[PDB]
């Protein structure tokens, strides 16, 4: 049993007709000091895996060291390493699922909640959920924290069922996932402007974006808000 | 919450971030923490909303009620009014509250009441959560008799590192200009005070 | 205090409370009557923390009293009880409550009929054929349930009553030492003196 | 501990084509024992019936006390009170110890004698006013007539179907409940004229 | 729950209700808390249904590698002491458990009251479970060793509705056994429901109620 | 301090017929007032004609189930293929949770299949392992709203003739998987109208000597 | 509970769903949120039920006496001022969450209030379980200088994200539209989106399925003349 | 469990132990023996926790049989008092210690001499002419104190007993149902069947 | 405590107070809390003195054993040592490190170590409890590529600050120059950073 000290916010993502998207703030807090400006939390696996993490930045660092063993390991004597025995999305989230659920059965958890999101090797889009109890679900569109609060609902109106999926493009899901980020922004207040965002498309492979920013926020009807009831001036 | 008085030549300038929270979540990004207890008497509000609402309404009317009778009060007499309330409410109030005022004969005046009643004459105060990380760069840089437009850069600097620093605070930075001239609003909005 | 008990059968209500006393590890009394005529014709029986039983018990008491001596004239058993009732919903949320419950066993003179009523400390009251207060009627009803019949008489009440207790006393781990008996009829409450 | 679960008992109501009906068990205990077998928890002023579920004394309490306002009202207005009306009293009675409440969850049931409109409504222990269309339901056993009523139930049921209804929902969620039992009342009302009957069922 | 248990000049009579509680909510009405350790023993299950069935289900495996091992049934007294034994090796960790091992030995008919504080007695009448005490008075007020097996049957039949009609934690069904020389022999599963109605007419009892 | 359980809410129903057996859930997975996912199946066909669902706390619901189907594997590898009968499996599960005693698995299980005599079969258990076969059983969040309605429209409880009044009550008469399908999901949508963690969707698995069959009905997502 | 308040060009309007719970359970499907304190001064209530009702009737009645006593239309600053002393005198134990709006001589107003007694001015609010769902839907779609039209539509969907996306939400959606110089519209129902559909079976039961024992008149007349 | 006595006399140690056992508010059983006799002149009576009463005396038994076979000779009172004690201050610092309190009453064959041994669950450990453990002393030994010689014959010595038993019949709240009386002595051990 | 590592353009230097707290009671006015791991690896300590002290112990006992097997470490190689420490005993330990060294090939470079055993490597780092004050001077003032006598000034101004506000900083500033010239101790007395 612990707690938490540096630790980062929401993590989003949702499914599109030919992949996933998913992104995370670059953001690791120190309780309500806004300690760290250059986390990355998204850290990809392969070329078909990005598994994106929130919660505690110490058990981060490590979870991102076992997964990069993880592929050390895979490629030992291995001559389809970079082919049909590549690590699947399937296999790297079980991994982690199974070290999340064993060392909450041990009282000494890792202090995070985790999604995978990614493409097999048929094609078919990968997006699951677990966290420091082990729990998993998963869903057309997924997120951690004040994600799951305020970005699920707007990522829900372009996917609000599994049949949503193929009618949604690359572009209008890319939109969605921005606008979301931009939300969490005014709202959520252990969150940051600069955020990283990764795509990965069963045809044009993994995309990932670094140094993103949150932009055209809406600001300006703040001069005409005036005291809190009465004042007038 | 990070909220500033600054004395300079001229008079006294308040500033202010514009956040609310419920614990991570932002109630209110766009919140008017500079309130007006008399025409040229303000303060700024820190600590529980309800408390520091409460308590500048009850000023307002006390002020408004002494006007009546006795004329404009002085910037002291405000800040004993406040501080009567938090001193004897102590046990019930979380407020942290800086007032500042307009005088020609005084000019301008800052005065601070923290969280057990006390009171501060100041020529500058800092306050709030957010403070904490800028009471260096704010001991460092203020000056005695600064310009208005040295004032403002210097409050602008101040609150856009508490707020890039605290999580508690963030929004615009809204700012009142007290002097003889009259009451001058300003505000500040993060593209212009994040890239300073 | 420990165990009251209460049983109406056809032209009279017989009450049973126990004789024991005790503060801690020592019996301080083993003849304590745990009961305060009303009127004529109404006892109650009580029992409960130390002090606010008597306390309350006499305070009614005194109430009832009073009212006779006002009017001339004996409220019925369901006046009292109800009386009582209200007396003890009121002291429940009070400063601090009275920690008493009470049977009231009466002879309406009226209907010509015993009546038993069941009132406990937060005034939750009930008429009943019989009844019992804390773990009393853990083990009695089984008994009570088994053997009752609404026309027995007196003496047939009283033979239930004494299995009643032989029962209670082989499983109860207390010593409540005996009980006091009394009858309440038409000629009004005495003590069964030989039990 | 619980206030509202050491007498136990449940209450339900149901409208259906120019009638009510308000239905109870006869439970009160102290916990796991049972006391008595007789403790209706219906009560009526006028043409107004209400059902009180709860703390037993506080049950016995209420019931006087609208008696008491109940009878001053009809002095005063020189009328039968409204079951409209007397929602609003009951409410209103409640919330003025809003600090202090009464451990009930009271329902009332019956018809407004000028519009002839079937009415019933619960409410909170404090006060809040729930004013269904379909059915009310209350008690230690509440979880299980929300799903007995929200299946069994159809609108306009006639008064003799309409008691083959409630009885079933009261009957069979009280089977699934320790605190709840040893008897059950269930009242028909129509504008003028009301039926009482006992159910046999199960007393363990 | 009400369980009991009684010797008596023709064998032992075991009887107990079927009902399951999750707070105030009837979880199951249908539970057996009799056990069928082996043809010629029985036990009985109050408090966790779960502690109870495992460490009993344990026991009739124990019993059984006895009877191999040692061409013998086991006792009454070694069963029953094979189960205090090992449920005292979890005593303090949370195990609740109210059992009686019933059954007929060299010695005769042999009853045991066994429980997860400690306690491993002998007696001629037990009964455990929250209804247990309304249980005892009808048993020891009608209980004799001069009992026929219809009335011994009746007495454990009349017991468990005595407790089953106060009791909230206790009814459903009664699950009647009798356990002789040449085996146990199972008596039926009762509705209370049922049987509380055809006592109260046939009896006379139950005059408060109304039916 | 570390809380290692949780609540994901969800309900589930097993009724057993004449030569047949259903399991039925819903699709709705929550934590607090949130909703993780619309669908995630929670009613698994395990092999050898058994259908299971651990509802609870999904992370040890997820563990027992998948050690379950491990425990299948492993009868057929050391008894020569042997089918695992359904009173074998539910004595099996028993061990599986009684294992934990100490730190349990924060599930209501429920099994479902056919006997050895080709008759539907349905089992409970409880967190720690007690377990009882039943003809109709309801578990999880809205299991109290569901079981008392099962009682009077499977077993007919409380139910007589009319005319005799009270004398003679309702006969047992067998339901057929069409009836019963009907009772199933009637429960579920009576279930999602007053229970907040009831919804989304109800995914029902029939078991007959055909095999195991899947059925799924859209409910109320709000 | 989802409940938001959006400012229009000429007015503003109000919103919230109807759901009420007790713990996991649903006590009312179909709750009235939405309050009127005077004819042109509406509120919508979050947290304990009791509260969001008695508060309002309470300072909707001395806020009726009030315009009767200076001869004025009542202003929502008015009601605002009231509410908000009332709460913070019982230190957040009256668990009342409101949205407050109107039009008054003054103009349009759109106030939120906590209770424990603090006020906060917006062009968009949201309050209740579900205010971080309707939040989202807010911070994504509102802009300045909407219509009426438009504001109404915001609104709802606010709510809806409210209901589908929050367990404490649900059922139907209640509006209620104060526009200047018009009579303020109550727009019970606005939309239906959670019918329960058709049941498979009916439960009407054949008469006498049920066990009686006794049956009696219930005299509800008075006493009778003769 | 509840009362435990014992008395040395002239030519005998007396030991009484009450005969209830009880689980919450009910006495399971009304004739329970709490004691084992370790040797055939060394009986010890024991009373504590459920469970480990039990275990403790039966674990003791086995260990001083074990001795007795083993050496073909029976060890003295004073020998095997001291093996109690010992494994009571080893279980006193152990994970789960024995909450049981016991007497050891013996007759040494070698001296010709009655030995009666007080010994608590801490291990500590008295030689007395007469003692008690739990809340039973604090009853007996005023009469103890006042009627007690050492030249008492076994006569005496259970009158005295008696008069110790009628007292806290009278005085003690719970009911322990009587009590079972064995006596110990050159010809071994047998129990009072009357008493 | 008031601790920083800062890298310019020759290397890096570390700088700390020397005021050790026993709640208000200052049990060490005299503190060096700039302790070498490796010749040219250094790290400052705040949080337990007992804890970062022992922790400090056994990473030097670790690099001087990786040295006489594998030759000089990097300064990434030590941060890694001490991290493994204090992210495997997080739940026993109390310790606030910074790490500083400096290379040839990498030349100087920081690593700092919070709570809960993350790494984080940076161009400059501020840690311990004075360190909140000073969030904002620092973060106005750093620029990267500085000259030695600037780093100095930037390093004592800072830390000035720091001890200013804060009550559990104090005493002397301690530093310690980490070039290819070699390792420079300096010591700054009250009398001279006080009047900054
Ligand atoms: B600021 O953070 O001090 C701020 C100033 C206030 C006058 C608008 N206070 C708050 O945001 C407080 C909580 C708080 C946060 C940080 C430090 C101290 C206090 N919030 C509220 O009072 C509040 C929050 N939600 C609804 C209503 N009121
Ligand atoms: B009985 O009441 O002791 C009964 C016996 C058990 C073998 C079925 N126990 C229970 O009903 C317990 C709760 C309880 C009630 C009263 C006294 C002690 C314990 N419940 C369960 O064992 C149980 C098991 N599975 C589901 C729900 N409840
Ligand atoms: B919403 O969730 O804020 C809603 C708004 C209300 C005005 C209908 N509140 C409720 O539904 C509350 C939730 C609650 C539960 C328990 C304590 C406090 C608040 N419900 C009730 O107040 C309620 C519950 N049962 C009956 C009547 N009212
Ligand atoms: B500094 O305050 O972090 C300082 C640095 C230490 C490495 C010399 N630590 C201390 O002074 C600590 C207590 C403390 C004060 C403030 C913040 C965190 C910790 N003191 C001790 O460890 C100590 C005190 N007295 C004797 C021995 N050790
Ligand atoms: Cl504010
Ligand atoms: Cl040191
Ligand atoms: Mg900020
Ligand atoms: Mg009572
Ligand atoms: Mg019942
Ligand atoms: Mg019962
Ligand atoms: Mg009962
Ligand atoms: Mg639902």
């Amino acid at each position: 049993t612990q707690q938490p000290i540096v630790t980062g916010t929401s993590v989003i993502s949702m499914k599109y007709d030919n992949g996933v998207i998913i992104a995370a703030d670059n953001l690791g807090s120190y309780g309500s000091l806004l300690r760290f400006n250059g986390v990355e939390r998204l850290i990809p696996v392969g070329d078909n895996t990005v598994v994106g993490i929130s919660g505690d930045i110490s058990d981060m660092q490590h979870i991102e060291r076992l997964l990069k063993d993880l592929v050390t390991e895979n490629a030992y004597d291995n001559p389809l390493a970079d082919a049909e025995e590549a690590l699947e999305p399937s296999y790297i989230f079980e991994y982690l699922a199974t070290v999340m659920y064993q060392r909450r059965s041990k009282m000494n958890p890792l202090w995070n909640a985790i999604i995978v999101a990614g493409v097999q090797s048929n094609g078919d889009q990968f997006l699951r959920y677990v966290n420091l109890l082990g729990v998993t679900y998963s869903s057309p569109t997924l997120a951690t924290g004040f994600g799951a609060h305020m970005a699920n609902p707007l990522l829900r109106k372009v996917v609000d069922r599994e049949s949503d999926i193929p009618k949604t493009t690359v572009q209008v899901a890319e939109e969605a996932i921005v606008n979301a980020m931009r939300v969490l922004y005014y709202r959520d207040a252990r969150s940051s402007r600069n955020f990283s965002l990764a795509i990965i498309d069963k045809n044009t492979g993994l995309t990932f974006k670094k140094n993103l920013q949150v932009e055209n926020m809406k600001w300006d009807f703040a001069k005409d808000i005036k005291g809190y009831g009465t004042q007038k001036i | 919450t990070s909220i500033m008085a600054v004395t300079f030549k001229d008079g006294v300038i308040l500033g202010a971030d514009s956040r609310t929270t419920t614990g991570a979540y932002i109630a209110n990004r766009v919140t008017d923490k500079l309130t007006r207890v008399h025409d040229k008497i303000w303060c700024c509000r820190s600590g529980s909303a309800a408390d520091t609402q409460a308590i500048a309404d009850i000023v307002q009317y006390h002020l408004e009620l002494y006007t009546s009778q006795y004329g404009t009060p002085s910037t002291e007499t405000a800040a004993s009014v406040f501080k009567e309330l938090c001193y004897e409410n102590k046990d019930n109030l979380t407020a942290g509250i800086i007032v500042a005022g307009y005088d020609d004969k005084n000019k301008g005046e800052v005065y601070t009441i923290p969280l057990g009643g006390s009171v501060h004459k100041l020529p500058y105060a800092i306050a709030g959560s957010g403070s904490t990380f800028i009471y260096g760069y704010c001991d460092k840089n203020f000056r005695e008799n600064m310009s208005k437009e040295e004032t403002v850069d210097f409050i602008k600097h101040s609150l856009s590192q508490a707020i890039k620093w605290d999580g508690s605070s963030g929004g615009v930075i809204r700012m009142v200009v007290l002097t003889a001239a009259g009451v001058e609003r300003l505000i500040f909005y993060p593209d212009e005070y994040e890239q300073l | 205090m420990d165990i009251i008990l209460g049983i109406r059968v056809q032209d009279s209500v017989i009450l049973a409370s126990s004789k024991a006393v005790t503060r801690g590890i020592s019996v301080l009394k083993d003849s304590d009557d745990k009961t305060r005529q009303l009127s004529p014709h109404t006892l109650m029986s009580f029992a409960g923390e130390a002090g606010d039983t008597v306390q309350f018990a006499e305070y009614i008491q005194a109430n009832i009293q009073l009212y006779s001596i006002r009017e001339d004239y004996e409220l019925s058993p369901q006046a009292v009880s109800s009386f009582v009732r209200q007396e003890l919903a009121k002291s429940i949320r009070s400063r601090r409550p009275y920690q008493v419950n009470v049977l009231i066993g009466g002879y309406d003179k009226k209907k010509n009929k015993p009546e038993l009523y069941q009132i406990d400390y937060l005034g939750t009251k009930v008429e009943l054929p019989y009844g019992a207060h804390g773990y009393s009627g853990f083990y009695t009803f089984s008994l009570l349930d088994h053997h009752y019949r609404p026309d027995m008489t007196t003496e047939e009440g009283l033979d239930l009553l004494k299995l009643c207790v032989q029962e209670l006393e082989k499983r109860m781990p207390m010593d409540f030492k005996g009980v006091i008996v009394k009858i309440v009829d038409k000629d009004g409450i005495r003590q069964v003196d030989d039990f | 501990s619980d206030p509202s679960s050491i007498n136990g008992g449940i209450v339900v109501a149901m409208t259906g084509k120019d009638c009510v009906a308000i239905a109870c068990d006869l439970r009160l205990g102290s916990q796991s024992l049972g006391v008595s077998n007789k403790f209706e928890k219906i009560f009526h002023y006028g043409h107004v019936f209400l059902g009180i579920t709860g703390l037993a004394t506080d049950v016995t309490t209420l019931n006087e006390m609208f008696r008491y306002k109940t009878n001053l009202y009809k002095l005063k207005e020189e009328r039968a009170i409204e079951p409209e009306t007397f929602t609003q009293l009951v409410s209103s009675s409640l919330y003025e110890r809003r600090f202090g409440p009464y451990f009930v969850g009271p329902v009332v049931a019956g018809i407004n004698s000028k519009s002839g409109k079937p009415f019933i409504a619960g409410f909170d222990l404090i006060g809040c006013i729930d004013e269904a269309k379909d059915f009310i339901v209350s008690g230690t056993a509440s979880d299980q007539l929300f799903g007995m009523c929200e299946s069994l139930y159809e609108p306009n049921l006639e008064p003799e179907d309409l008691f083959e209804t409630i009885s079933q929902a009261l009957l069979n969620a009280a089977d699934r409940d320790a605190l709840s039992g040893w008897g059950a009342v269930v009242y028909i009302i129509k504008k003028d004229e009301v039926v009482k009957r006992y159910l046999k069922m199960r007393q363990d | 729950t009400t369980t009991l248990a009684f010797k008596f000049r023709h064998g032992v009579i075991v009887a107990a209700d079927s009902r399951a509680t999750a707070g105030a909510y009837i979880a199951s009405q249908t539970v057996k808390k009799v056990i069928e350790i082996n043809p010629y023993l029985l036990g009985t299950m109050a408090g966790g249904a779960a502690d109870c069935s495992f460490w009993e289900r344990l026991l009739a495996r124990q019993c059984r590698i006895y009877e191999l091992r040692n061409k013998e049934r086991i006792s009454v007294a070694a069963a029953s002491k094979l189960l205090a034994n090992m449920v005292y090796q979890y005593k303090g960790m949370g195990l609740s458990m109210g059992t009686m091992i019933c059954g007929w030995d060299k010695r005769g008919p042999g009853l045991y009251y066994v429980d997860s504080e400690g306690n491993r007695i002998s007696g001629a009448t037990f009964s455990v479970g929250s209804g247990s005490v309304y249980a005892y008075g009808v048993l020891d007020s009608n209980y004799k060793w001069d009992l026929s097996v219809e009335d011994a049957l009746y007495l454990g039949k009349r017991s468990i509705l005595a407790a089953a009609h106060r009791d909230a934690y206790s009814g459903g069904s009664v699950n009647l056994y009798h356990v002789t020389e040449d085996g146990w022999i199972y008596h039926g599963n009762h509705d209370v429901g049922e049987l509380f109605w055809k006592v109260k007419e046939e009896e006379g009892s139950f005059n408060n109620v109304i039916g | 301090q570390f809380n290692p359980y949780g609540d994901n809410g969800g309900t589930i129903l097993g009724i057993a017929g004449e030569d047949f057996a259903v399991l039925a859930g819903d699709t709705r997975n929550i934590t607090d007032y949130s909703i993780n996912s619309r669908y995630e199946p929670k009613v698994f066909d395990c092999g050898d004609n058994i259908v299971m669902s651990a509802n609870g706390f999904a992370a040890d619901g997820d563990a027992l189930v998948k050690r379950f189907k491990n425990s299948v594997k492993w009868y057929h590898f050391d008894h020569n293929d042997k089918k695992l009968s359904i009173n074998s499996a539910a004595r099996n599960i028993q061990h599986l949770l009684y294992s934990r005693r100490f730190f349990p698995y924060y599930v209501y299980n429920i099994i479902a299949g056919l006997d050895e005599d080709g008759k539907g079969a349905v089992y409970s258990f409880d967190p720690v392992g007690s377990y009882q076969r039943e003809q109709c059983r309801a578990g999880g969040a809205a299991a109290s709203l569901i079981m008392p309605f099962l009682d009077n429209q499977v077993n007919f409880k409380n139910q007589y003739e009319p005319g005799t009044n009270g004398k003679v009550k309702k006969p047992l008469k067998y339901l057929s998987v069409e009836e019963v399908i009907k009772l199933v999901r009637d429960s579920f949508t009576s279930a999602t109208e007053r229970h907040i963690q009831v919804g989304d969707g109800l995914e029902i698995l029939i078991v007959t000597k055909d095999g195991v069959r899947k059925e799924f009905y859209e409910l109320k997502r709000d | 509970t989802t409940i938001v308040g959006v400012k229009f060009n000429n007015g503003v309007v109000i919103a919230a769903d109807t759901r009420s719970t007790q713990g996991p359970i649903v006590a009312d499907k179909n709750c009235a949120k939405l309050h009127r304190i005077s004819p042109k001064i509406w509120c919508a209530g979050a947290g304990t039920a009791a509260d969001t009702e008695a508060v309002t009737q309470l300072i909707g009645s001395n806020i009726e006496l009030h315009s009767l006593y200076t001869s004025r239309e009542p202003r929502v600053v008015s009601a605002l001022q009231m509410l908000k002393q009332h709460l913070f005198k019982y230190q957040g134990h009256i668990g009342a969450y409101l949205i407050v709006a109107g039009v008054d001589p003054t103009g349009s107003h759109l106030f939120s209030i906590h209770a424990h007694g603090s006020t906060d001015v917006g062009y968009y609010l949201s309050l209740g379980s579900g205010s971080l769902a309707a939040m989202a839907v807010l911070e994504s779609h509102w802009k300045q200088d909407l219509t009426k039209e438009e504001a109404i539509k915001l609104a709802s969907d606010a709510i809806q994200a409210g209901i589908w996306n929050d367990l404490g939400s649900g059922s139907n959606v209640d509006v209620c539209v104060m526009e200047i110089g018009k009579d303020a519209e109550y727009l019970r129902n606005y939309l239906t989106p959670n019918v329960r559909e058709e049941k498979q079976k009916s439960y009407k039961f054949p008469r006498g399925t049920t066990a009686v024992l006794k049956e009696s008149i219930v005299n509800i007349c008075d006493i009778q003349e003769e």
